[PDB]
């Protein structure tokens, strides 16, 4: 079926879903599962590393995730959100690919695969599922109490 | 405009009510489009109609609106009704506008069967599951229900268009209704900016 | 679990179906660019080669040239940039007389008439691009 | 050139040809409604509609140009340049490649009001109002 | 005088590049069928 | 003169195809550069006249324009001289897109190009442009003898 299901949940699902839902709907699922899980490490890494080295733009943006990203240039956010159109119209063009598989920009149905793809599948998956949790938690704390993440561990 | 529900009113004796016979500046197309701005409007000035009631009154939530900028709902609740919307920060107009457009585009794209316009029923928003009757207390009634009550939807949207033209006027041009002229509550701006200013 | 396999399953051509060459991204960016891109004229090829490179090409003189620390440092960029462009379609126009010296097909870019349609394009285009982005440094305040 | 839509034989010091009409057409079309836009904008202007904002209060429309071109009419000249790039493409394709397209119709119908029995009538009325507002558009300008 | 700035790129840089585009060009000219 | 003009082509029988050479098309576009050209050296009379280019004996600075300014050299570039040559630049730029570029509308400069003839000779801008460019000669052929310049000439004459 797919590859999300691992050994601490099994296959996770108490609310349906899976079943009585398209195909179309189960990939729409997944791609939207893999691009959560990938954004969301792209958060943590950045705030992570941000808290504590950020030498761009003089060293002068807070480290407060909250607060740097209002301190940036509006040029910056326009071609950061430029880039991420950009990725996301291919993202589209893949989709309506008549071979599509669900997050897969590199193809990897046309060669032979064995089961050690799908155990890094779902070693992307699960690191995506936990940067899930963790950048939501670091959103939050940063509202809170106005610290990033590791200046609220120190 | 003959199939179309507001076809039939006994105050418009019956008549399909078109005097400027704008349902034949094109195909069914752009009549199906009428009939889906007609419904917006409706639903919105109801929603409108609500909120200016609330607000005419004294009923808020309790808390701050944005702590960051100590904007309160108290502050919203004593400056009328319009100039409110000029007190919420501009990011939270901008988070009210950026879901009221996400919306719009899924009510425009997700239609199974089409376009309003090109197969789709006009006012038709039920394929966003549960946006409408997320209660779901309109599951036990049946088709001849839904009719009568989508040809009052239609009847009470056309009067709270009405009654929002209405105070929106009587702010603009003095006295523009009689009876809604003491404006103990009416007051300031009659039609707000987006984002304030832009 | 092989990753690389022959081109087209062709063990003997000197190539291979690495994720770079074949994947998706790949594919889909590469077929998707003007040169690519299906439907397109060569004209529509040219035109927009030709804006997407005059664009960029009044850049490196603007802040880099010798007359960057003076005021008439954009003005000086963009003439560079023409003389560039100029010498970019020439360069192509000789490339199209020495490669399609005889065709009478048209409509394709390995064409006379087609690849003399594409630098037409390119020129218009690259002229426009760098004018469009004198006109956009001019105006920087703005952003 | 005798079948097109306001059509009549009015072609002193002629020049259009068989393989310029379309593209002449075109120029008729996008003059005339800017022409439409331009008027309206003036009489308006002139009258008193304005944006609401003390740096528009003050302005007219003789004086709003040199005003406006730092932000305003920039922002106006970024998305005029996009649309008319879009006009372009499909422009240079017809003239000087391949294309089977009328004079004027960039597909801006999601409407549908050329559906309608009286679709003729739109297209001659588009043609004398920008006519229309091309002369008035001369007169109140110079 | 002027002679000099009209003459030195006229016969240095745009003289050369028409000539090696006429080489060139030349060159790369086929066989008569 | 067409013995002489088969004696070329058959000379150089490449530059020959494009229109390049003694052709028609060739006779036709100078023409019209030189129509243009008395036009052009008529409005920089009148421009000088009014006083409409920037003039006198101010002159450039290498600190505005570089090496290209000549200053400490014993040219001496005025701005009228400046501003006059970005004039034609943008004269040259034009013209270049039109040449190279679409042949949007109008006329070709390439013969055409695909194999297109000469057409040997309204039809008598030809003969306007053999009169301007005989007109531009005798110009020229004056201002190097006589050595009474180019604009005195052209002032006096008319
Ligand atoms: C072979 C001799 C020779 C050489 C090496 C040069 C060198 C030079 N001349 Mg030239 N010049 C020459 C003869 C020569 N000249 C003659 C006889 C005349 C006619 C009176 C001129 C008239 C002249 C003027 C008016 C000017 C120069 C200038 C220059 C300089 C810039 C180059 C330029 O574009 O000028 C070339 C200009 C010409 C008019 C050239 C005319 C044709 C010559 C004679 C061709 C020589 C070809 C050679 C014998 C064979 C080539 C073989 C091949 C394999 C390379 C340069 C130092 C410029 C200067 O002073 O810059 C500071 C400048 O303004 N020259
Ligand atoms: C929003 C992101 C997201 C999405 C789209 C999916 C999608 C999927 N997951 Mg799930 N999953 C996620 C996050 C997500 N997951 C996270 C963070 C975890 C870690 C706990 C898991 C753990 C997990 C496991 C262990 C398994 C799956 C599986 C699946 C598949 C079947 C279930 C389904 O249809 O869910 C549909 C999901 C949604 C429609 C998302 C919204 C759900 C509700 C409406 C709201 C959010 C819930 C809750 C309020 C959380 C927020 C509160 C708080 C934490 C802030 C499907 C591809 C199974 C699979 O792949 O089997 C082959 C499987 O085995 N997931
Ligand atoms: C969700 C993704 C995301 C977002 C929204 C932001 C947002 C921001 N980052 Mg970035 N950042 C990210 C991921 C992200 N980051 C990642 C993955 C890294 C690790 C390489 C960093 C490392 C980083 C540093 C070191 C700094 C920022 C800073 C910034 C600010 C603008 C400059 C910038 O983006 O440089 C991003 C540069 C990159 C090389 C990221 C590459 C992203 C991959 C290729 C996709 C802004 C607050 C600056 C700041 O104000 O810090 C307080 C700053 O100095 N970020
Ligand atoms: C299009 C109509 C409309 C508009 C533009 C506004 C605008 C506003 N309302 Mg809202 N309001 C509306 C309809 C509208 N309302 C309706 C239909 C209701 C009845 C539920 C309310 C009930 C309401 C209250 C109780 C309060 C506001 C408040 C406000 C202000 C701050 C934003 C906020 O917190 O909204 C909150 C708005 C909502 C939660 C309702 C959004 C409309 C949807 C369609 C209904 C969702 C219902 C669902 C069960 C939840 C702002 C001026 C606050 C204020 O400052 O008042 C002075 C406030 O305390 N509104
Ligand atoms: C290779 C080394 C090098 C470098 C870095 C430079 C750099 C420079 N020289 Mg040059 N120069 C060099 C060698 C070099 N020079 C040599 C060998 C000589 C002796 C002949 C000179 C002689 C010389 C002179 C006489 C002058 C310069 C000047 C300059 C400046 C502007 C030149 C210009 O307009 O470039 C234009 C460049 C371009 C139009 C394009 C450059 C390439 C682009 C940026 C590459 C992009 C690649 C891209 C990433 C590919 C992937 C894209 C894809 C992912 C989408 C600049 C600082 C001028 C100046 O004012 O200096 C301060 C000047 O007057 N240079
Ligand atoms: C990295 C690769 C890449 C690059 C560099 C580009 C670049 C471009 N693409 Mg894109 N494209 C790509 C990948 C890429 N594409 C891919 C993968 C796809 C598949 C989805 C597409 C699909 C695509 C399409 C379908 C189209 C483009 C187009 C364009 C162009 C946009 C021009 C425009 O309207 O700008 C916006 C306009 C402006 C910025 C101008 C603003 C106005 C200025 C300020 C005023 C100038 C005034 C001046 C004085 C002139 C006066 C004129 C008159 C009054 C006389 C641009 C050159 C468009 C085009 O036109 O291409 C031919 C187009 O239609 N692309
Ligand atoms: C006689 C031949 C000739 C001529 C007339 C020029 C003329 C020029 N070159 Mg040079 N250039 C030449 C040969 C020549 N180049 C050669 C052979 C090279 C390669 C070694 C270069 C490499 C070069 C560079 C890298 C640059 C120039 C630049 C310039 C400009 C200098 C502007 C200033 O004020 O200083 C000017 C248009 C500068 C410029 O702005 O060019 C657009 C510049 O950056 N040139
Ligand atoms: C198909 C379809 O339609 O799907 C969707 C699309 C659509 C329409 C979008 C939908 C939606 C709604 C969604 C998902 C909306 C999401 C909105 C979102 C995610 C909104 C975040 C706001 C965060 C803010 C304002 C942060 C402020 C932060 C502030 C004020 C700060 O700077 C914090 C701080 O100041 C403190 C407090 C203290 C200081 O010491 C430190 C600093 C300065 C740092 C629907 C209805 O679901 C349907
Ligand atoms: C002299 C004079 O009169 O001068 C003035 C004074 C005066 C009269 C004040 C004026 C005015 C204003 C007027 C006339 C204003 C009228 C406003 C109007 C008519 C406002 C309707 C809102 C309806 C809503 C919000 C309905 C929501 C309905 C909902 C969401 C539901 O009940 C859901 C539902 O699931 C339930 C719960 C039960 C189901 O069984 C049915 C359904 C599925 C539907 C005038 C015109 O200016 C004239
Ligand atoms: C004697 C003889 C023969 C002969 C002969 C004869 C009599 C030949 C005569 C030839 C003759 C009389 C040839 C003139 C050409 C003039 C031209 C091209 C000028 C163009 C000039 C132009 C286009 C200038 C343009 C501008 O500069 C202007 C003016 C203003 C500036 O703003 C810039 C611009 C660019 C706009 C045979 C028959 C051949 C056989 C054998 O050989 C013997
Ligand atoms: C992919 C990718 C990348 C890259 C990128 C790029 C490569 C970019 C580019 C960009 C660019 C480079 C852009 C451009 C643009 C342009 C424009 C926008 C133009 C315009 C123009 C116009 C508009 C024109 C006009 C005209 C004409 C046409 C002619 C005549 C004149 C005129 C002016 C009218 C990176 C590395 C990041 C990484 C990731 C991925």
């Amino acid at each position: 079926d797919m590859v999300g299901a691992c050994k601490p949940l099994g296959f996770f699902d108490p609310l349906g879903f899976s079943k009585d839902a398209s195909p179309a709907s189960m990939a729409k699922f997944r791609e939207a599962e893999l691009k959560h899980g990938r954004v969301a490490m792209l958060a943590c890494a950045g705030m992570i590393t941000a808290d504590k080295f950020h030498p761009l733009y003089d060293g002068k943006l807070s480290s407060n995730p909250l607060l740097a990203i209002a301190q940036v240039p509006k040029l910056g956010l326009l071609q950061i959100l430029l880039f991420i159109g950009f990725m996301e119209v291919f993202g589209i063009l893949n989709s309506r690919r008549p071979d599509y598989k669900p997050g897969d920009f590199l193809g990897s149905s046309q060669w032979d695969t064995t089961e050690v793809w799908d155990n890094y599948q779902l070693r992307e998956l699960n690191n995506g599922r936990l940067a899930m949790f963790a950048s939501i938690g670091m959103l939050t704390h940063a509202y809170i109490t106005g610290k990033g993440p590791l200046e609220l561990l120190d | 405009v003959e199939t179309m529900e507001g076809a039939a009113g006994p105050e418009t004796a019956g008549k399909v009510f078109d005097p400027l016979g704008l349902a034949s500046l094109g195909g069914e197309e752009t009549l199906a489009f009428f009939r889906h701005a007609e419904l917006k409007h409706g639903r919105v000035a109801m929603a409108a109609i609500v909120g200016f009631q609330f607000h005419i009154n004294h009923v808020h939530f309790p808390g701050y609106l944005s702590p960051s900028a100590g904007v309160t709902f108290e502050q919203l609740a004593g400056v009328g009704p319009f100039e409110a919307w000029n007190l919420i920060p501009l990011l939270g107009k901008m988070q009210i506008l950026f879901t009221i457009a996400g919306l719009e585009h899924a009510s425009e794209c997700l239609d199974p069967a089409g376009h309003y316009t090109k197969g789709g029923t006009p006012g038709n928003l039920k394929f966003l599951k549960k946006f409408w009757d997320t209660p779901g207390f309109t599951d036990k009634l049946t088709e001849e229900q839904k009719a009568t009550k989508r040809v009052s939807e239609l009847k009470n949207g056309r009067l709270a268009m009405i009654g929002m033209a209405s105070i929106i006027s009587a702010m603009s041009i003095p006295g523009s209704v009689p009876l809604l002229n003491g404006a103990p509550a009416l007051t300031g701006t009659g039609f707000v900016l987006p984002f304030g200013d832009f | 679990s092989e990753f690389v396999k022959p081109f087209n399953n062709d063990p003997f051509v000197g190539n291979l179906s690495t994720p770079v060459t074949t994947s998706t991204a790949t594919k889909l960016y590469l077929g998707n660019l003007p040169i690519y891109r299906k439907g397109l004229s060569p004209l529509m090829r040219g035109l927009e080669v030709g804006m997407a490179h005059g664009y960029f090409l009044i850049g490196p003189f603007y802040i880099l040239g010798p007359l960057r620390n003076s005021p008439n440092a954009l003005l000086v960029g963009l003439f560079s940039a023409y003389g560039l462009i100029i010498i970019l379609t020439l360069a192509l126009t000789i490339y199209g007389l020495a490669s399609f010296q005889d065709n009478s097909t048209g409509s394709n870019l390995e064409s006379s008439k087609g690849w003399r349609s594409f630098t037409s394009g390119f020129t218009v285009g690259a002229l426009g691009g760098a004018s469009v982005a004198y006109v956009l440094l001019n105006n920087v305040s703005f952003f | 050139l005798q079948g097109m839509v306001g059509n009549v034989d009015f072609d002193p010091l002629g020049l259009s040809t068989p393989e310029n009409i379309k593209w002449m057409r075109e120029a008729e079309l996008k003059h005339g409604r800017m022409a439409q836009l331009a008027w309206a904008g003036y009489v308006a202007v002139d009258l008193g509609l304005r944006f609401p904002g003390e740096k528009y209060a003050g302005l007219t429309s003789l004086s709003a140009h040199d005003a406006t071109v730092g932000y305003e009419l920039f922002l106006l000249l970024l998305l005029v340049g996009t649309f008319e790039t879009i006009g372009g493409k499909q422009i240079y394709d017809m003239q000087m490649s391949g294309a089977n397209r009328e004079a004027g119709d960039f597909g801006f119908d999601p409407l549908m009001l050329l559906k309608s029995p009286n679709a003729e009538k739109y297209k001659l009325a588009e043609l004398t109002h920008g006519r229309a507002a091309m002369i008035a558009f001369s007169g109140v300008v110079t | 005088s002027f002679l000099p700035s009209i003459l030195t790129p006229l016969v240095t840089l745009v003289f050369p590049g028409l000539c090696f585009a006429l080489f060139f060009v030349l060159i790369e000219q086929d066989e008569i069928a | 003169f067409e013995a002489g003009m088969a004696q070329y082509n058959a000379d150089y029988p490449w530059l020959a195809k494009y229109g390049f050479g003694p052709s028609v098309k060739a006779e036709r576009w100078n023409g019209r550069h030189a129509m243009f050209g008395w036009v052009a050296i008529l409005a920089t009379g009148v421009a000088k006249s009014h006083g409409l280019l920037p003039a006198g004996d101010l002159m450039l600075t290498y600190q505005d324009w570089g090496g290209l300014a000549q200053q400490g050299f014993n040219t001496y570039i005025s701005n009228e001289r400046a501003v006059i040559m970005i004039a034609h630049v943008h004269a040259l730029a034009v013209s270049f897109a039109a040449a190279f570029g679409p042949q949007v509308l109008g006329d070709s400069l390439t013969l055409l190009d695909g194999e297109k003839d000469e057409e040997p000779y309204p039809a008598a801008e030809i003969a306007n442009g053999r009169m301007a460019m005989f007109g531009l000669i005798s110009l020229v052929c004056t201002s190097a003898f006589t050595g009474m310049d180019i604009l005195q000439i052209v002032d006096i004459g008319t």
